[PDB]
Formats: C-alpha cells, sequence, structure tokens
C-alpha cells in the first residue's frame, strides 16, 4: 500500500521485538521527566515549596480539546430581550420607565471593596461575560400576523412591557398607541420568499452593539472562507502523503441553510510558542498526536553467521552480546534513544551511573564504538550532552588499546587527552574521533550537511528537513548507488581504523551492517519531516540556537530535557529499526485541535491585557494588587481543558511575575468568532458606567421635599417623585475634592467628623471620587427606612472607603382625606448621598412617549431557514472539487 | 463541471449535437457477448461512469467514478413469416450508448 | 552527572560545603606523619587480588 514498505529481498526481514505508539510514548515521556526530579529531591536536602509531580491522562485531554469545538457561543431564540418596563404612578397621564438591562447589570458580581483585589478582577470579568452572553442571538422564526393588508409584527416581539399600564389610560390614549403598535410593520412583507424579516424593536445599547457584530460575522465569513480553510489542509496533506478518497466537496449552498464558521485553519504558530515555560508541554503534545504506531525490527540472523555444511559455521565476533535479551529496565532505555533521535535538539542523553550492577567489562568498550556511529554531535544539533560525548571517547580509548591479538605499534602524542595516538602499521591518526561541538569531528555529520531547506513548509515556522547521515527518504524508493556503495563519510572512516588497529574481524561485522544501518535512518528521516510536522514542532529561530547555547552555557528559554541511558542499551538500540506500521489515529483531526487550543489562548490574552491597566487608571481601588491576581482570575474563567495543556510540566507553579507580564505585552493573536465578540465587549465596557459602578459619588445635606398640594389631581397627575440621582453635576468651583488618602489621614486624627459638619452646614458639596462603588437602584412608595436616608458613602470599622451606594425613588401616594400640611413636620428629615450616572436609566415621561423607544432596527429569519455549524468538518481527509488558485 | 452543477447539463448537450465523449485513458478490459433477441437494459445504454452526491451537515459532497469494464455485444436479428413490415418499426427508437 | 541534569537546573542554587581539589601540603604538614599517610594509603586504595 506504500512503496517503501514492500520488501523483495529477505534482508529486511526479522523478528518483531516490541511495539510502541503515540499515546504509549507520551505517557512514558512524562513518567521519565517527573521521576528524575522526584529522585534527586529525595536524596539531597532540598528547600523548596511542596509541589506535586503527577502525570495526567494525556488521552483524556486530547478528547476535551476536541469536545471544545462542539460549542455554539451564540443562541437561537424566537423573541428578543425585553430591556424595558414601566412603573405605574398615581397619575393617569405620566408613568416612569425602567430599563431592566441596568437592573440585571447590578446583581452579576459582588460589592467592589477596596480590600480584596482578586475578587475585584473576577467581578469585572463576570460583567464582561454577561454582555457577551446576553447579546448573542439570531432571532429565528419570529411570530407575526396580518392586519389590514400590511404585514405587522406581534406585540410581544418588541422590547416594551406594557401589561400594567392599560387600565390607567383613557379611551383616547389607548387608540393613540394602538395606531403606533400597528406601525411596527415588517419591511416590504407583501412580497413572498423574502427569506428575511426586518422590523423595529427596542433593546439596550451595549446589548444591541454586540448583536450587530454577530451579523457582521455572517455577512463576511462564508463559502470563500471555507474555500481558504480546506485549501490549507490540502497543502498539509500534500506533505504528509495521506491517501485521499474519491468523494470531493462541492461548494453548493442550499437556499435555506446558513453556515457559521467559528474557527480558521491557518494557525499563527507564534501564539503557541509564546506561552512561558511551555517548551516541555509543546513536546508531549507532539508525541501524543503525531507518532505512528510502529514495531521494532531485529536484523536478519544470517548477516553475522554462515553455515557451510552441517557443523561448520562462521562465528560472529560479538557472539556473547548477540546472545542476550534485554530486561525490563534496559528495554526502557531503548525507548529513550529512539525518542532522542526523532526529536534532535529537544531531547539529549546521558549515562545513568549505578553501582549495584556488575556487567561484563567488554560491554562498555563495544558501546564506545556504537555511539560513535549512531549519534550526532555535529555543528547543527546534538543528541548527546557534552559529558556523554566525553565518556564515549574514554570508552573508545579503552577499546583501541586493549589488544587481544598481537600488538600493533602505537605512537602517543604530547597531550594526555583520550584518543591522542596513531594506532596501526600505516599509523592512522586517531585524534579525529574526539568530539568537538563546533564542527562535529568524531560523530555523525562529519562531512555531511544534515540540515537543509528544500521547499516552504505548510507551517511557516519550521522549514527544515532533517537528513541524518546525508540520506534522503527517497532512497528506499529510487536508489542512486548500488548495494555495495551504500555508505557515508562518518561511518567509513570508523571501519578503516578498526581495520588498521588489528580488529579486522570486528570491522567485518560493521561492514555487513551498513545496509541495515542506512535503512534505519531512512525511516527516521521519513518520520521527522513527514509525520512530526505540527504546530508543536520547534521553530527555526530556536532550533538554530540550541547548540551554540549548549557550548557557551547561556540561559536558554527552551532548555532541552536530558534523559539518560545505560551502557548496554547503546548495543540494543543498534540492532532495531522502528519500521512504522500505521500512522496515528488523531493525525487528521489534529489541525482542529491546534486551532481550538490556540484560539482559546488568544481570548485569554485580550482579557489579561485590558485587566492589566486597572491599576494605572484607578490606583486607589487597588493598592494591594500584583500581576498574579488577575492571572488567577482569567484562569478561573476559562475552560479546564485548555489549562491541562498549559500545566503539563507543572509550569503553573514555577512562573514568576515578570514572565506573565511579558506574555501579556506580546503581539500574537489567533482570530476566531469568540475573539470577535470578546474584543467588542471590552470596547463597550471601557467607561464602566454600563457595568453599573462609578466614582462620582457626592455628599450634600438636603431636606426631603414637602409638596404644597392644593389640588389633589394636579398633584397626582404631574407624578411627583424624589430621587437622589443627579441630572447635572455641580461646578468645578463650590466643590471640595477628597481622595482615599485625604480621608484616611483625617479619620485617625479624628478631624473627619469635624470637617464634614462645617461643609454640611455652609451649603457646599463634597465629592468622594477615585474609588468605584457598586450601585443599586431601589423604588419606594412609603417612607423608606432611615439607613437609606442618612446612609453614608463610607463606613466605620479607621474607615472603609468603598461602601456600596443606593439610589432610591420616593414616589408619593396620597388620598382624599389627606390634610395639605399633614406631610409638614415641625422638624424636617435630611438625606446626604447624591450620585451622578450620566445614563437615562429611570425617567418620568408621558403616555405619548411610551413607545418612543422603538428605534432598534432588527433583522430576523424565516421559519424555513436552517442555522448549521460547519466547524466539525475541518479534517485533513477532505479534498474539495475545484482547487484554489 | 459538477462543482458548478453543470455536469449533467453539459453531457446532455454533447449527446444532443450527436458528438462523442471519451473518459480517461484507463486500459478498460473488454468482455464479449452475443444476443439473438432483446438485450437487457444494462447492455444498451450502459453508462461508463457514475455520479452520486451526498450531504453531510449541509455540505453537498459528490463522488464521480469511471467504469472499467466494457462490453462488445452482437445482436442477431430473427424474423418470422407472420411479421408485417410496419411491426418492427417503432414510433421512437431505443438508444444505445456504448461504442468500442 | 545525574544531579546537574534534571529540568529544574535553570533556577537552582547549589550549595557545596567542601572544595574538591585538595591542597595536599596541608596533609603533609602534620609533623612526623609519614606512617599515618601510608596506612591511610593502603586502607583506601589497595586492591585485592589473586
Amino acid at each position: 500500500q506504500r512503496p517503501e514498505r514492500i520488501k523483495t529481498t529477505p534482508y529486511l526481514e526479522g523478528d518483531v521485538l516490541s511495539s510502541d505508539s503515540g499515546p504509549l510514548l507520551s505517557v512514558f515521556a512524562l513518567q521519565e521527566i517527573m521521576q528524575k526530579v522526584r529522585q534527586v529531591q529525595a536524596d539531597y536536602m532540598t528547600a523548596t515549596r511542596e509541589v506535586d509531580f503527577t502525570v495526567p491522562d494525556v488521552q483524556k485531554i486530547l478528547d476535551d480539546i476536541k469536545a471544545l469545538a462542539a460549542e455554539q457561543v451564540y443562541k437561537i431564540v424566537k423573541v428578543p430581550s425585553i430591556s424595558f418596563r414601566h412603573i405605574v404612578m398615581q397619575s393617569r397621564d405620566r408613568v416612569l420607565r425602567v430599563d431592566t438591562y441596568y437592573e440585571e447589570m447590578s446583581q452579576v458580581g459582588d460589592v467592589i471593596t477596596e480590600d480584596e483585589p482578586e475578587k475585584f478582577y473576577s467581578t469585572i470579568i463576570k460583567k464582561v461575560r454577561f454582555i457577551r452572553g446576553k447579546g448573542s442571538f439570531i432571532l429565528h422564526d419570529i411570530p407575526t400576523r396580518d392586519h389590514r393588508g400590511m404585514e405587522v409584527a406581534e406585540p410581544e416581539v418588541l422590547g416594551v412591557e406594557f401589561k400594567n399600564v392599560l387600565p390607567v389610560l383613557t379611551a383616547e390614549h389607548r387608540a393613540m398607541i394602538q395606531n403606533a403598535l400597528d406601525g411596527s410593520i415588517i419591511e416590504n412583507g407583501n412580497v413572498a420568499t423574502r427569506d428575511v424579516d426586518v422590523f423595529i424593536g427596542a433593546c439596550s445599547e451595549p446589548v444591541y452593539r454586540i448583536y450587530n457584530r454577530l451579523q457582521g460575522y455572517i455577512e463576511a465569513v462564508q463559502l470563500q472562507e471555507l474555500r481558504n480553510s480546506i485549501g490549507w489542509l490540502e497543502r498539509l496533506g500534500h506533505r504528509k502523503r495521506i491517501t485521499y478518497s474519491q468523494e470531493v466537496l462541492t461548494d453548493f449552498r442550499r437556499q435555506d441553510t446558513i453556515w457559521v464558521l467559528a474557527l480558521q485553519l491557518p494557525v499563527n504558530p507564534q501564539v503557541v510558542w509564546d506561552v512561558p515555560r511551555s517548551s516541555i508541554a509543546n513536546l508531549i503534545m507532539n508525541i501524543a498526536t503525531c507518532l505512528p504506531t510502529g514495531e521494532y525490527i531485529a536484523p536478519n540472523p544470517r548477516i553475522s553467521s554462515i553455515t557451510l555444511t552441517q557443523r561448520i559455521t562462521t562465528t560472529g565476533p560479538f557472539a556473547i552480546l548477540t546472545g542476550s535479551t534485554p530486561t525490563a529496565q534496559q528495554l526502557n532505555d531503548v525507548r529513550k534513544i529512539y525518542l532522542a533521535l526523532m526529536f534532535p535538539g529537544q531531547i539529549i542523553l546521558d549515562l545513568k551511573i549505578d553501582p549495584g550492577e556488575r556487567m561484563d567489562p567488554a560491554v562498555r568498550m563495544v558501546a564506545g564504538v556504537v555511539g560513535h556511529l549512531l549519534f550526532t554531535a555535529g555543528g547543527r544539533f546534538t543528541n548527546l550532552t557534552q559529558n556523554m560525548a566525553r565518556q564515549l571517547d574514554i570508552a573508545l580509548n579503552d577499546y583501541l588499546l586493549y589488544m587481544y591479538n598481537t600488538r600493533v605499534q602505537v605512537n602517543y602524542g604530547p597531550t594526555g587527552e583520550p584518543l591522542d595516538f596513531q594506532i596501526g602499521r600505516n599509523q592512522y591518526d586517531c585524534n579525529v574521533f574526539r568530539a568537538d561541538f563546533a564542527t562535529g569531528t568524531g560523530y555523525n555529520g562529519w562531512a555531511t550537511i544534515d540540515v537543509e531547506y528544500r521547499e516552504p513548509a505548510p507551517y511557516v515556522h519550521a522549514q527544515r528537513y532533517i537528513r541524518y547521515c546525508g540520506i534522503d527518504s527517497r532512497e528506499l524508493i529510487n536508489p542512486t548507488t548500488y548495494g555495495i556503495g551504500m555508505t557515508y563519510h562518518c561511518y567509513n572512516e570508523m571501519l578503516r581504523m578498526l581495520v588498521a588497529a588489528g580488529k579486522d574481524s570486528e570491522a567485518a561485522y560493521f561492514r555487513s551492517m551498513l545496509p541495515f544501518h542506512m535503512v534505519r535512518f531512512a525511516r527516521i528521516n521519513q518520520i521527522i519531516n513527514e509525520d512530526l510536522h505540527s504546530v508543536f514542532s520547534l521553530p527555526d529561530d530556536m532550533f538554530n540556537a540550541l547548540l551554540p547555547d549548549l557550548i557557551a552555557g547561556a540561559h536558554q528559554n527552551a532548555d532541552p530535557v536530558v534523559l539518560d541511558v545505560s551502557w548496554i542499551s547503546l548495543w540494543f538500540a543498534f540492532n532495531r529499526s522502528f519500521e512504522p506500521t500505521h500512522r496515528n489515529e488523531m493525525l487528521e483531526v489534529a489541525p482542529l485541535i491546534e486551532s481550538v487550543y490556540a484560539s482559546e489562548l488568544s481570548v485569554m490574552k485580550v482579557d489579561m491585557r485590558h485587566l492589566s491597566l486597572m491599576q494605572r487608571r484607578f490606583p486607589d481601588v487597588l493598592i494591594q494588587a500584583r500581576p498574579s491576581h488577575f492571572w488567577k482570575a482569567v484562569l478561573n474563567d476559562s475552560p479546564e481543558a485548555v489549562k491541562a495543556v498549559m500545566n503539563l510540566s507543572h509550569s503553573h507553579n514555577f512562573i514568576n511575575i515578570r514572565d506573565m507580564m511579558r506574555w501579556v505585552m506580546l503581539p500574537s493573536l489567533q482570530p476566531s468568532l469568540k475573539l470577535a465578540l470578546e474584543e467588542e465587549a471590552w470596547a463597550a465596557a471601557n467607561d464602566f458606567e454600563d457595568l453599573m459602578l462609578t466614582d462620582q459619588v457626592y455628599m450634600h445635606r438636603d431636606m426631603l421635599p414637602e409638596p404644597r398640594l392644593d389640588d389633589i389631581e394636579r398633584f397626582r397627575q404631574e407624578g411627583f417623585y424624589y430621587t437622589n440621582m443627579l441630572e447635572a453635576p455641580p461646578e468645578i468651583d463650590r466643590v471640595v475634592q477628597y481622595t482615599y488618602e485625604i480621608a484616611r489621614l483625617q479619620a485617625n486624627m479624628g478631624q473627619f467628623r469635624a470637617a464634614l459638619r462645617r461643609i454640611m452646614d455652609d451649603d457646599d458639596w463634597v465629592r468622594f471620587g477615585g474609588v468605584l462603588r457598586t450601585v443599586r437602584v431601589k423604588f419606594y412608595d412609603a417612607r423608606p427606612p432611615d439607613d437609606v436616608l442618612q446612609g453614608l458613602p463610607f463606613s466605620y470599622d479607621t474607615i472603609k472607603y468603598a461602601t456600596e451606594t443606593t439610589i432610591f425613588y420616593l414616589i408619593y401616594n396620597v388620598e382624599f382625606s389627606n390634610t395639605p400640611d399633614s406631610l409638614v413636620l415641625i422638624n424636617p428629615t435630611y438625606t446626604m448621598t447624591k450620585v451622578f450616572i450620566n445614563k437615562r436609566i429611570v425617567e418620568r415621561v408621558r403616555v405619548g412617549q411610551i413607545l418612543a423607544v422603538l428605534n432598534r432596527r432588527f433583522v430576523a429569519y424565516k421559519g424555513k431557514m436552517r442555522i448549521m455549524d460547519i466547524t466539525q468538518s475541518l479534517k485533513m481527509g477532505t479534498k474539495l472539487a475545484a482547487p484554489t488558485v | 463541471q459538477a462543482n458548478m452543477g453543470q455536469f449533467r447539463a453539459a453531457l446532455r448537450r454533447i449527446m444532443d449535437d450527436d458528438d462523442w465523449v471519451r473518459f480517461g485513458g484507463v486500459l478498460r478490459t473488454v468482455r464479449v457477448k452475443f444476443y439473438d433477441a432483446r438485450p437487457p437494459d444494462d447492455v444498451l445504454q450502459g453508462l461508463p461512469f457514475s455520479y452520486d452526491t451526498n450531504e453531510r451537515g449541509g455540505l453537498a459532497y459528490a463522488t464521480i467514478k469511471y467504469a472499467t469494464e466494457t462490453t462488445i455485444f452482437y445482436l442477431i436479428y430473427n424474423v418470422e413469416f407472420s411479421n408485417t413490415p410496419d411491426s418492427l418499426v417503432l414510433i421512437n427508437p431505443t438508444y444505445t450508448m456504448t461504442k468500442v
């Protein structure tokens, strides 16, 4: 079924030794990093915070990111929001209207105090989610009716509740609004098959502003944007060589189906690689979704030995090594080497010294040869640390000199470094196999260009093609040299010094293993740059700085994890191949998983960016604020499936203040539909008056008004009412400004009560600006209690400066037997709190201006329409019919 | 052509001009049959292609497959003594749509 | 080198109570100590053989 996995000659046939996969290694690669820190913190005295090192179910996290693509942030309703009501007074021609959007705006959070900053941030972020949740509707299948030919709307599909006002009107005013109730006609409804409903209703201004943004998304995001989406998935599937089906996609849009499209497929990969301390979490999220299920393959057993007649057989040189079987700990270490060859600069290796084991002394010497022709210490990347590359030379120095045949001559050099001699009769210089990390002299990549750029990658951040030992993935298909001439320079020099040093039977083993060796690397190259090409791969800006920061010891933000393997596992890893059987199960669905995860990251960045300025604007509400406060706030108002990806290496406990502040100030945004609503909802909350909290709270002594009634009905029909809310604030002169610091210094000195009464007796106005306060609106027909009358903008405890205020509406209801001076007392009553909002919340109007709020243009749909989502259909297996130019 | 919905409308226009169409270039193995009376509805007008449209989530996919087997058939006529000359001639002809 | 190597090595404070390259004059300054620095050389570094 694939041209590189058809074996004709029986050279690549061997026993299956093991089998590993994607979700098996990603659990294993996390159970080896966390067991290294829990090991070396249990042997030495560590003084650190008690953090836990556990391993999450990585298979479950990959399902919940996939499940997060099946949510609709909008909602489909038949009627719109009401957002308006009226309170009937004692009058018969004047009622006062109540906007219920500002009523529900108050009771979504808590009372904002000046003490706790992390509750203030969660109270703010609760209010922004209220505007996003309320004003996201579609208005499908509204009910209507016919009235004298003209197509008019139902009385309930507007935004006015008038059920309580009808018994108090006169017979004139009932028909005066009935001619206006039938004036809300559907626009050009006389023609059939319009496919839309246009009428005029009434909704509040922040709720109406997001509703236009939801229509403007469907205005633009359409079949052309789906044409751009599948056109990128064909470019990824072109590289990954995935077999297509016969079924193609035709862009035929039905007459009654409307598509929404929340996500876009070309993901800006800088958003994923900007999360702080996420270099390990972006590695396990690459193993868990792009490794193919494969099997380890032993070589052909007739490579070493030939049987001549019956009892005359060639004996291999490494016979006691081939006659061995790895234990469970040593087979674990082969899975660390093949996890280090596939991820070149990201996973390095070391030695794992343990004293409770007495191996053969010849296993260390042979493993010095194998490591010099399996790993890479070249000038482009490295698989082995600068200490393991040192300990693989002393193992070679203790192998080229342990001569068990007759002694060849050897001329040592002036230094005392390992491998400084000239072994052999023809005196081969052995200095070249000592590792130098700037040119890679001993190991692979000696004279080989092993990293190259051939064509632009679908992903714009990884244009590299890894070619281990100068071998391309096409040499399994169209070879260039014969079977004898399969070689490369890093291996061939190892043979012609192993021959020159008297070991001319050991080199005959490695010379007959070159075609198995180069076939191994022809599949590692076909795994890296064909299957492991994701968003979570390492970008080329970081990949070209891993080696020159390993040498100079500089602080790197992409610290490669160092696993460690034993000595004999260099031999067991030499004799396996990892021929992949099937590709991964979630390979085609993974671009949807990367796009859901990256879009949900960018909605957190815009919430943290707007919340970061709340100390620079109102510095007196937040004295005890630090940037870790809103970091906990937006994380709590976030899906838990995304936080499982960010906290894979437990990076949530190890990041400091200056790391989270940098990620806020970084320009990288993955767009979506939800970001097009959240960025809009922060525009309508930039003044905080639509969130029902403000700083302009005044305090001024005023008496309750005594109305001098002479006619009962004229006192009734005007609608007399008292309200502490201002209509216009006082001037810049004749006002005294306080601050939080000014009142705090006078409260402990005791002069605060003394300085107030001189102001409260000389007819001046004092302002308590600087700190925002929760505003609640109340209505009262009888006398309200005195805690509402002589309530204070502050409180006692020192003082509290962020006490919640109250707006009370005192309406008068009198009877026929009321004395005209019955409301006159000998001593009056006083009120103190007065507040300015600059919002027309509650205002007394006439009956002629009841339906004067019908000015909201609405666009609705017919009942035959279907609102369908097509975000689930973004898979790699779909090839569309007409290809994109 | 099927993306613009003009696939079956184009093929009807090629047949209405009395023109010829050719599909692909696959080697198209040949079977040979013989008939003495009334070959069935699949030998005549045997369509050498297939066009089927499916819809998943309101997307209107389509599958187009070219056939690979062709049939060369031979139609031997058989007449009898009790046949009038205006019996074999029909009011509208039966169409054959396979040429090898 | 299995201690300088785990993934917390970027932010770690290594405290070391003993410098390793010993100035060997301070061992050979103990007066008339030539036998004690021979019994200690035997009972630390002498290998057992056949």
